[PDB]
RNA sequence: CUUUUUCGUGAGCUGAGCUGUGAGCUAGGCAAUAGUUCUUUAACAACAAAAAAGAGCACAAACUGUAGACGACUUUUUUGCCUCAGGGUGCUGUAAACAUGAAAGUAAACUUUACGAUCUGUUGAGGCUUAUCCCUAGUGGUAAAGUGU
RNA sequence: AGCGUACCAACAACCGCAUCAGGUCUCCAAGGUUAACAGCCUCUGGUUAAAUAGAAAAAAGUAGGUAAGGGAAGUCGGCAA
RNA sequence: UUGUGUUGAAGCGAAAUACGUGAGUUUUCGUGGAACAUCUCCCUAGUGCAGAUCUUGGUGGAAGUAGCAACUAUUCAAAU
RNA sequence: UCUGAUGGAGGAUCGAGUUGAUACUGACGUGCAAAUCGUUCAUUUCAAUCACGUUUAGGGGCGAAAGACUAAUCGAAAAG
């Protein structure tokens, strides 16, 4: 169990994808990534950190969302995907 | 019947088949052909694309419409970072071409030399080159000797140092050098003495030199006859499809000849090009390397921002004229020309005014980070 | 096979004695037998068992993009790489907010208060910049070890 | 008094061999811009469903955009734009 | 006329130191589970198939292929 | 005779809808479809358009006439 901060550069996640694709796309890397980062299969997004990638329809996501990731115990593990609201986004790295 | 109107044919047959390239380093098909009296010299070096640029030189060719103006030329950057020369083979004639005889190796050899001999070196435990290297110096002489009595052709075997390039990958470039000029005993004495040292460019070749460039080209996957052999587009009303060659072949002979442009790779195919001449030996110790007498400003090669693509050019480096095929970042081999050039051209002795080093990204303004500063002031 | 012995090569011993071996000399006495032939089982190479002596990689995975329809190819896997950040280099063109600031003019009070496209200052600002840009022993991370030989 | 009275009316309830991009009569009819029951966007009502999805993204096809300089030299013909 | 069948008929699969020149005939093993021959001579016919873009039925290679493309578009979380 | 209004005629004009079908000789042509799809085009006060009802039946009908149409069938329908 662990808990981590990250910033995810959606602009270069997105940038080969159509028009009507770019917020899915950008939703599908979120879970990848943080599968990845966490190591486990088992990824659930808030749906407020789904609204926000939405915010502004499907043409154009954050170039840039900041995000925290939050193991818990119960194929046993699984992680949390939160939005985090930030001012800013400059000097902003990884934590954990 | 015959055409009605004659045409030359798309493309050329002689660099069929328009196959992907079995390697991604350039080889040498031939090496120039040995003169017993010049004093033994490399043939060949390795450098990677770092870029282009342009130079202002001043022109001397009477008659011409330019002579006496100065123009611009576009340069390819080659980074030639020294490299280490670690081996020697001996060739000799046979009936059925040229048989090695033997190869000896140097008491030490690089662990960038010993990752080309692995796919997975960082899980392996590098046991190459191991127990080979403690052989002693009796038969390595005999083994000399015998490549002095029987063989006919030298090379040396060397690699470049890819960590001191920008590049990625670890793995050093190995080939052979052929050790072209005077007799055998001599060859053998030339490369024993460097048998582990670093091999510069500036050893290998001079300036105002014209050389060869063998090289990969860029890909491009599967392209279209359209775009793989220059033919013509059909007409907009085509049924099927104008962007193909309508006839691939008369009735007879009831099949398609090889001759027929078709749809299929495109680029990283090899090319030996020649008569690309060295503009400018840069090195890497000297702080003005892409200064002029008539520019006298402190710079290096490296464009304002880096190479694209490829990144900081701080080793060796020579400056050819024209372009060279590849990307950046492309292993590309530069080799003696196959006989001494003596045209006005070749012999000509270029002296530039002007090395251009703004960005390459952009349209850049400024050849230095400190000229940019100074005309813009203080900002936020 | 026994005896008389001569001359050439190998082991161990110290250019050199001996033993084994090959080729001989003298003398001697000792064998073959399957019913008339049915290929004259005769070579070479290999293999199995048992005795006696000594003798590591690759794939996958993640990364990469000099590559690519898929394969394939170029890479990296802890001085690396990925990530984000900082810096550089560029692209656009001066952000939001605030100002007894301006503004063609207008209206409402006994010299001020309201409306106002637009403009100005803070502001060459702000935003963006690799996803196939460049630099950084900057942050965080770098995952199970599955398959074949 | 007797008979009809559910439901669809196509979007899968009809006819096209089908849960077929076709065909098939009538009435109601909001706001903005506007000449306008046009086009485009919106409120009420309805929908987010279509014989599939995911990834990659080359050739080629198809439906389009944009092209320096020239401007019909193309072509049977300015077809198409 | 004179025979074989539940101690296994017809049929069918594979066959045979089998016969024939050949259409075939006759046997063996298996399977099958109820009928079957008659070559002693003769009578009788809707009596013999490779084809007819033959008829009906079944089944292939094509091929895990063409394809599952109009109607702008989906996403997060939960329940079952 | 001239000028300005008023007035609102016409098998008048543009143009959605309706009704059709000029071109791309576009797509599709093992289609969505035994005639569709896209763009383009013709048509909209009248010889206009639509519905239901009703009449005309096969060497017959019906035809602003193409041998057109008469239930995917027409230089003689379909069924037996």
């Amino acid at each position: 169990p662990v808990t981590k901060f990250i910033t995810i550069n959606l602009s270069k996640l997105t940038h080969k994808v159509c028009y009507k694709r770019k917020a899915p796309r950008a939703i599908k890397e979120i879970r990848s990534i943080a599968g990845k980062l966490m190591h486990t299969k088992d990824v659930r997004l808030d749906v407020k950190l789904n609204k926000f990638i939405w915010s502004k329809g499907v043409r154009n996501p954050p170039k840039r969302v900041r995000v925290k990731l939050e193991r818990k115990r119960n194929e046993k593990m699984y992680t949390i995907v939160e939005h985090v609201m930030v001012d800013s986004y400059k000097g902003l790295v990884n934590e954990c | 019947s015959h055409r009605k109107f004659e045409r030359p044919r798309h493309g050329s047959l002689g660099f069929l088949p328009r196959k992907r390239c079995k390697r991604l380093r350039g080889k040498i098909r031939s090496f120039p052909k040995d003169d017993k009296e010049k004093p033994p010299h490399f043939t060949a070096f390795m450098g990677y694309k770092a870029g282009m640029t342009h130079i202002v030189r001043e022109v001397d060719k009477p008659g011409s419409k330019l002579h006496k103006k100065e123009i611009v030329e576009a340069c390819t950057i080659i980074e030639c970072a020294p490299m280490v020369v670690v081996g020697i083979v001996g060739y000799r004639e046979t009936p059925k071409g040229l048989r090695i005889l033997s190869t000896v190796w140097a008491n030490h050899v690089s662990d960038e030399f010993r990752r080309r001999y692995y796919k997975n070196w960082y899980k392996s435990e590098k046991k190459a080159f191991t127990k080979s290297l403690n052989v002693p110096e009796a038969t390595k002489n005999c083994l000399l000797k015998r490549i002095e009595k029987y063989c006919t052709v030298l090379r040396a075997i060397c690699h470049t140092q890819p960590s001191k390039t920008p590049l990625r990958m670890k793995k050093a470039h190995i080939m052979e050098v052929q050790i072209n000029g005077g007799s055998m005993k001599e060859k053998l004495e030339f490369v024993k003495e460097m048998l582990e040292k670093n091999l510069p460019v500036s050893t290998v070749f001079n300036p105002n030199e014209m050389i060869d460039v063998i090289s990969v080209t860029k890909g491009h996957g599967t392209k279209g006859v359209v775009s793989r052999y220059g033919v013509k587009r059909l007409p907009r009303k085509t049924h099927r499809g104008l962007r193909k060659v309508a006839c691939i072949g008369a009735w007879h002979p009831a099949r398609v000849q090889f001759q027929i442009p078709r749809h299929g790779q495109k680029g990283y195919f090899h090319r030996t090009e020649r008569n690309k001449k060295i503009y400018r030996i840069g090195l890497k110790t000297d702080k003005n390397s892409a200064s002029t007498d008539a520019d006298i400003t402190e710079k290096k090669i490296t464009p304002m921002g880096g190479f694209p693509h490829y990144g900081v050019v701080n080793e060796d480096f020579l400056l050819l004229k024209g372009c060279v095929a590849g990307t950046k970042k492309r292993p590309i081999t530069l080799r003696k020309n196959i006989v001494p050039q003596v045209s006005r051209d070749a012999l000509a002795q270029v002296s530039l005014k002007f090395i251009d080093t703004s960005s390459k990204i952009g349209h850049g303004r400024f050849q230095t980070s400190e000229e940019k500063v100074k005309y813009y002031g203080p900002l936020k």
